[PDB]
């Protein structure tokens, strides 16, 4: 029972984007289905439902920039959003509204949309030796790092981010490693920033 | 347009903490005042109650709520360690056909004490051939989520960078953790002593390498 | 010379539930439609065609009387090219309608303490509904997909729901009756 968002993030003001949430075990076209986000640090505001034979109702903070649909053939829903401004910079979240016989079971992990200028910035990953790398000067937000693939699955401390004034990120995850025979295994970050499309795998060693 | 919540609640382990909620006569009058649950902003949600009071499937029955007019509430009995969370309350409204959401009220449970287990690591190698340098203090699980960490530098105070992080997190282990990086130039690391960190907790603490 | 019944389908001590929208024929019968309008003890009396007065003055093959019961705040809903739960998955008029909606409160008649939840309304259906079609159907609702086989649980919910009609609600939340006039040799005035 998943709900997967995939839409993307960053995008200058006045532009467009499409966001996606694909969905295992719910059929979107039968239940009814609703959007809803969240801005840096703030609640949670509705955006969209859609019904499932159709008329849908938006909130008037957006109504003509925004539009909600459903795939057919395939059991994902959208939303397209136009005209973006800054107050949408947020993390938006696709959501199973049962009216009553049940309420907004089943959310989905949210993308991640940051609407702005100043472009991309890519992470300089450098390693913290005997362990953990850093995520270095990085715009926008979120970084996706694993640890030896998905093989260091315990130990992990992926902390939060940190904002360096100019506006850039930088983030730090470490593991504790068995200091017995660390040695062996061969340690290995798996840092990817999907805006910027920066993907480094990078060793740490002794 | 909100339901307005308060944005604070506080409870000593075992006590009940009952968050408010309050609209108008065409929101939470009617049209099933739902509850939700949110441990971290960027976290996903969790139907606590809804219907006004039902519970869903994998609800404590220690979750509660009631329903009187303009308000109704939710009743977090047996307070949990974890339980301190953002929690929110939705209800439908025909007039503007919407969902309004409400301010959010932050439980926070008041209880143990914790250590902060501290690491930090030196600039990386060809971090430092770039021309730059940058260091990092990693602080790890501490429940108090106060954490004053200005790097001292040397023994002798300087606090030119030493950005640091808000908190939060942690989750498993339902503490807190933090991050705090003072950067440097290349040349100004050979600048001798090795900075150390601050970490001043109620106690305090000071790995310096 | 018979007068149509109007008042049997109007004054009806039980009415229905929107998902099985009753309909009498009115036939072969006098309407002077404007002492219907007269009666102004009602809410709403909207006649998308033309007034009762002018109607009066009219004929139809067949004259068709929609009574259900519906909520306050879904009245609106109960009209020409209307969005809701009650007009997309219960009852829908043609985007192109010629007749007279009719609807009064029933607060007092159909409504108990604890609630007179014997009035349903249909929260699942995976289509709108077609203008002027019922559905009665029981089955359970396939919200996934496992198909449910019969047993209520979960993504396999029962499609009609209750309304909650309790004094103490609110206005919009308070029963309205709502009689829907259809007009297509029979009947006149």
């Amino acid at each position: 029972v998943q709900l997967v968002e995939s839409g993307g993030g960053l995008v200058q003001p006045g532009g467009s984007l499409r966001l996606s949430c694909a969905a295992s075990e719910i059929t979107v076209s039968s239940n009814y289905m609703n959007w809803v986000r969240q801005a840096p640090g703030k609640g949670l505001e509705w955006v969209s439902v859609i019904y499932s034979g159709g008329t849908t109702y938006y909130a008037d903070s957006v109504k003509g920039r925004f539009t909600i649909s459903r795939d057919n053939s395939e059991n994902t829903l959208y939303l397209q959003m136009n005209s973006l401004r800054a107050e949408d910079t947020a993390v938006y979240y696709c959501a199973r509204d049962l009216m009553e016989v049940g309420g907004m079971d089943v959310w989905g992990q949210g993308t991640t949309v940051t609407v702005s200028s100043a472009s991309t910035k890519g992470p300089s990953v450098f390693p913290l030796a005997p362990l953990g790398c850093l995520v270095k000067d990085y715009f926008p937000e979120p970084v996706t790092v694993s640890w030896n693939s998905g093989a260091l699955t315990s130990g992990v401390h992926t902390f939060p981010a940190v904002l360096q004034s100019s506006g850039l990120y930088s983030l730090s995850s470490v593991v504790t490693v068995p200091s017995s025979s660390l040695g062996t295994q061969t340690y290995i970050c798996n840092v990817n920033h999907k805006p910027s499309n920066t993907k480094v795998d990078k060793k740490v060693e002794p | 347009p909100v339901l307005t919540q308060p944005p604070s609640a506080s409870g000593t382990p075992g006590q009940r903490v009952t968050i408010s909620c309050s609209g108008s006569s065409s929101n939470v009058e009617n049209d099933n005042v739902n509850w939700f649950q949110q441990q971290v902003p960027g976290s996903t949600p969790k139907l606590v109650i809804y219907n006004d009071r039902l519970r869903p499937s994998g609800v404590p029955d220690r979750f509660s709520g009631s329903k009187s007019g303009t308000s109704a509430y939710l009743a977090i009995s047996g307070l949990q360690s974890e339980d301190e969370a953002d929690y929110y309350c939705v209800a439908w409204d025909a007039s503007l056909q919407s969902y309004v959401f409400g301010t959010g009220t932050k439980v926070t449970v008041l209880r143990t004490v914790a250590a902060p287990s501290v690491f930090i690591f030196p600039p990386s190698d060809e971090q430092l051939k770039s021309g730059t340098a940058s260091v990092v203090c990693l602080l790890n699980n501490f429940y108090p989520r106060e954490a004053k960490v200005q790097w001292k530098v040397d023994n002798a105070l300087q606090s030119g960078n030493s950005q640091e992080s808000v908190t939060e997190q942690d989750s498993k282990d339902s503490t807190y953790s933090l991050s705090s990086t003072l950067t440097l130039s290349k040349a100004d690391y050979e600048k001798h002593k090795v900075y150390a960190c601050e970490v001043t907790h109620q106690g305090l603490s000071s790995p310096v390498t | 010379t018979n007068l149509c019944p109007f008042g049997e389908v109007f004054n009806a001590t039980r009415f229905a539930s929107v998902y099985a929208w009753n309909r009498k024929r009115i036939s072969n019968c006098v309407a002077d439609y404007s002492v219907l309008y007269n009666s102004a003890s009602f809410s709403t009396f909207k006649c998308y065609g033309v007034s009762p007065t002018k109607l009066n003055d009219l004929c139809f093959t067949n004259v068709y009387a929609d009574s259900f019961v519906i909520r306050g705040d879904e009245v609106r809903q109960i009209a020409p090219g209307q969005t809701g739960k009650i007009a997309d998955y219960n009852y829908k008029l043609p985007d192109d309608f010629t007749g007279c909606v009719i609807a009064w409160n029933s607060n007092n008649l159909d409504s108990k303490v604890g609630g007179n939840y014997n009035y349903l309304y249909r929260l699942f259906r995976k289509s709108n509904l077609k203008p002027f079609e019922r559905d009665i159907s029981t089955e359970i609702y396939q919200a996934g997909s496992t198909p449910c086989n019969g047993v209520e649980g979960f993504n396999c919910y029962f499609p009609l729901q209750s309304y909650g009609f309790q004094p103490t609600n609110g206005v919009g939340y308070q029963p309205y009756r709502v009689v829907v006039l259809s007009f297509e040799a029979t009947v006149c005035g």
